[PDB]
């Protein structure tokens, strides 16, 4: 079933190696990927989601380049403390999330374009938190595997 | 053709098929290279009558004949030169099995059917492969084989490299009725070598081959591993070591297992990588992941196992039997280990 | 260098007007050497006008006129009518090649317009009625070439490779 | 009705500026039908001169060059220096051949002066440093059909077309 | 009786110094002469033992070496662990006989001890690795002869049969 996924474990990520740049927070990756996982697959995903947006602000660089992510294909994602690379891995969830049609791209890209929104976007994430906790399983375990073998 | 004859005449014959090619018609383009010939005949005097306004027209009809018929016409001399090198090459996979401890049922020419241990079969299909494209490291005998001919004290005779032999091991209990082991180790040959392709890369282009493969088969367990990777399995000097170059590695592979370096969790492991392996386009990604495949398995400090990565995106394919077989080359060597394996249980 | 001349064997009268003196040089390519004619020269894409005779320049793989090399210059004022050209002589169309190699030729040779308004079918053409082969013997095998007829009598050996190797195509229109 | 015209296609420059009518009738016999350039033709005897890019031939038939036929009437004052020719197309030395054509046409092709104060001395010079093909990509294979850049997106396979197919024997003078 | 020195070429990058003087008579055995290499030196029943790359005795005909015969002196200090003795030049085994005849010669083969320890399994193991062979025409084929790379450039005549002529025995033990 979820043989496309190790393709969009490719095609999402269109660059964090280096775009990552400069081996730390780089080398970094690799902790979100295990310790993420395994939290994600023990405390939840809500638990999880929470813990990885407090990393990453809303309505700044942060979200220039990540949503820069989405149409388009040059994204460094610099900067020493793990915020503009801590949405690293939350745009890992948000382009499987989109592209597997689970929230729509109208919702989620109308979502993160105003303060009044992401409420509303974390509370449709809460509803859909077994679903994705269940999809995205493997596609989330390809990139523990991918670390683990090239980052 | 132009490769055959090195002499002051290769000129002249691909002058004669620049004008074969393009269908340029009946000695209405000869005019091109009778001049190649007239010009050269007049070098001798002693040469009695004047015959050169003909024999370039039937040389270009000769030339005609064969690339327009599509395969080179068979003379005695062809059919003698082949079935000669055949009983030579008979008389080197003798002594290959020989050295095996192989037990020679029949063996004529490109047949064999012999009986080995399961131990020294990789290793016996390696060296038999090599040799029948005529390619060796020891003298079997008094035939000392050399890159493509075979060198009986100082008498070169040439070999078959251009032709592909395939292979049909089946690992059998001692007391399995020899009826049925025969009966599915020939049909394994005769069909799986015939209804399997595999990614063969043809003048820089990927094409689907069929022949050359080894088809291991263990009760119920089967592998095919390809010989060739090049669909003219040979063009030069530096394809006789691609002959037969994955069994060499399912060699090191089983001399690790051996060793204690890697687990035999290496062979129940690999599914988990493969999912991840196949739908990668990036070589130095795949590298990255079968390096961790094998450090995940490896029991020693650090293991070299390094996959010659030309078998990457290898695909194994099959016309619908009931022949199961994985679609990569890199998981038919762990159920080639499996089945050797289980040889030894 | 030694400058030479150019002039084919047509079924036509046309070479008597080509030439004003037969020599001029000191040798030839063309030689006769008690086997028969050596050194027979052909060239590629063109075709005789019987009438005014001259080359026409085709562009068929096929075409070919063979004409002979002698020593000469034709009446010292063409280079307008016919080609000028050079060549040395690892570029010839050389049949029985016997004769020394000059290794520079220098030659004129007959050739004008196509007057492209008609399709150029050249067709091949046999030097036939045997007596107009003793008629051309007479024509330029002793004109030119004196040597014939004093030497050697056996016109018999050499009056019959004529019908055979001398053969062209002719646009017979 | 279809008169054609010849254009040679060495590695050179000054190849844009040979004619002013480009397009000039309907079609022309070659066509790219997006598998291989067919109907490529070449010369058996022409060569082209390094300077004043043009075809002088030579006797050998060895020497040859290659190009194409486009339909067109050159430069509207030309054809002095371009040899018309009129043949039926079938002694017409096309290679790729693909299909047939009205069995009657009319060419115009480059020929220039011998220079026979100098020998003629041919060397095959071929095409090679996508470089030199890629000013005969957007300059002589545009023009002739300006289809390009429309629906074919494999430039890159007549590309490699033109570095199989073409040669010449180049003067070099 | 001029003295020349026999050298061969291994894989390795060994036969750097080892003929400090790679001359010392009046001629070369060996000659690239248009076609290649010609008049190598051919030895039956030895094998080079590349670590401390040098020919070893051994008593099988299957064991042969091939290397290029050249003049010079041992390192003016060997015949201690080298190899010191002549030949009347006629019983040789020459491949392409083409050069001259000493009719008397003296010649150096780069030897090694037996170490009659290992039992020597030998494999035939022709030259691989096209680097060696562009830097073994770098590190010998031009301190040799100064014609290499001066006179010619067209060095891929040498580069061929550097792969088809040089084939010798690795003990690899
Ligand atoms: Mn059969």
């Amino acid at each position: 079933l979820y043989e496309e996924d190790y393709k969009l474990a490719l095609e999402a990520f269109k660059k964090v190696f280096n775009a990552l740049t400069h081996y730390g927070a780089k080398q970094a990756f690799r902790s979100r990927a295990r310790d993420l996982v395994e939290e994600i697959y023990n405390s939840g995903f809500i638990p999880t989601f929470f813990y990885i947006i407090s990393k990453a602000e809303l309505n700044s660089d942060s979200l220039d380049s990540l949503i820069s992510l989405f149409s388009s294909d040059n994204a460094i994602l610099r900067g020493s403390d793990e915020n503009v690379s801590y949405s690293a891995y939350l745009f890992i969830i948000l382009y499987y999330l989109i592209k597997r049609g689970i929230i729509e791209q109208k919702f989620l890209i109308q979502a993160l374009r105003c303060e009044k929104t992401r409420l509303d976007l974390i509370d449709k994430l809460y509803n859909l938190a077994p679903i994705i906790s269940a999809k995205i399983r493997t596609y989330l375990l390809a990139i523990k595997r991918l670390s683990e073998a090239l980052i | 053709l132009v490769n055959a004859g090195s002499g002051s005449i290769v000129d002249y014959v691909k002058t004669v098929l620049k004008c074969i090619r393009e269908n340029l018609n009946k000695c209405s383009c000869a005019e091109k290279i009778y001049s190649n010939e007239v010009a050269k005949v007049m070098f001798r005097v002693n040469v009695e009558k004047a015959n050169v306004e003909e024999e370039v027209k039937n040389s270009l009809e000769y030339f005609e004949t064969i690339l327009n018929e599509g395969r080179i016409i068979v003379t005695p001399a062809w059919h003698v030169s082949i079935s000669s090198a055949l009983n030579r090459g008979l008389l080197v996979e003798l002594e290959l099995v020989n050295k095996h401890k192989g037990f020679v049922i029949y063996a004529g020419g490109d047949d064999l059917l012999a009986m080995l241990p399961v131990d020294e079969v990789l290793d016996f299909i390696k060296e038999s492969r090599r040799a029948f494209a005529g390619f060796g490291t020891e003298k079997l005998g008094n035939m000392c084989l050399e890159n493509g001919f075979v060198r009986i004290n100082n008498a070169y005779y040439p070999s078959l490299p251009i032709v592909g032999r395939s292979y049909s091991v089946i690992i059998a209990h001692y007391a399995d009725p020899l009826f049925f082991v025969i009966n599915d180790s020939y049909n394994l040959l005769e069909e799986g070598k015939e209804i399997i392709r595999y990614r063969v890369m043809y003048n820089g282009e990927y094409k689907d081959a069929k022949k050359d493969v080894a088809i291991f088969r263990y009760q119920g367990l089967t592998s095919v591993i390809p010989l060739s990777l090049k669909r003219p399995i040979v063009s030069s000097v530096s394809d006789f070591n691609e002959i037969a170059s994955i069994i060499d590695v399912i060699l090191e592979l089983k001399k690790r297992i051996d060793e204690g370096r890697i687990s035999v969790s290496l062979l129940y492991d690999y599914e988990k990588y493969k999912h991840l392996i196949v739908a990668s386009d990036e070589k130095y990604l795949t590298e990255f992941l079968v390096k961790d495949w094998i450090k995940r398995n490896s029991l020693r400090k650090h293991v070299e196992f390094t996959i010659d990565e030309k078998l990457y995106g290898v695909r194994l394919t099959i016309e619908n039997y009931p022949i199961k077989i994985p679609n990569d080359l890199i998981s038919n060597i762990v159920y080639t280990l499996r089945i050797i394996y289980g040889g030894e249980k | 260098s030694t400058q030479r001349e150019y002039v084919f064997i047509p079924i036509t009268n046309s070479i008597t007007i080509d030439v004003k003196i037969t020599i001029g040089g000191s040798d030839h390519i063309t030689n006769i050497d008690e086997r028969g004619i050596h050194n027979v020269l052909v060239i590629t894409g063109y075709a005789v006008d019987e009438k005014n005779g001259r080359l026409v320049p085709t562009l068929d793989p096929c075409d070919y006129v063979k004409g002979i090399l002698v020593a000469g210059t034709p009446q010292q004022a063409q280079s307008n009518d016919f080609l000028t050209l050079k060549l040395p002589a690892n570029k010839l169309y050389l049949i029985r090649k016997k004769g020394n190699i000059s290794d520079d030729l220098k030659i004129y040779i007959p050739y004008s317009s196509p007057d492209a308004r008609n399709s150029m079918k050249t067709k091949p053409v046999s030097i036939s009625d045997d007596t107009i082969v003793n008629n051309i013997i007479k024509e330029v095998f002793d004109k030119i070439y004196n040597i014939t007829q004093k030497e050697k009598v056996k016109i018999e050996k050499v009056k019959e490779d004529i019908k055979e190797l001398f053969s062209y195509y002719a646009l017979e229109q």
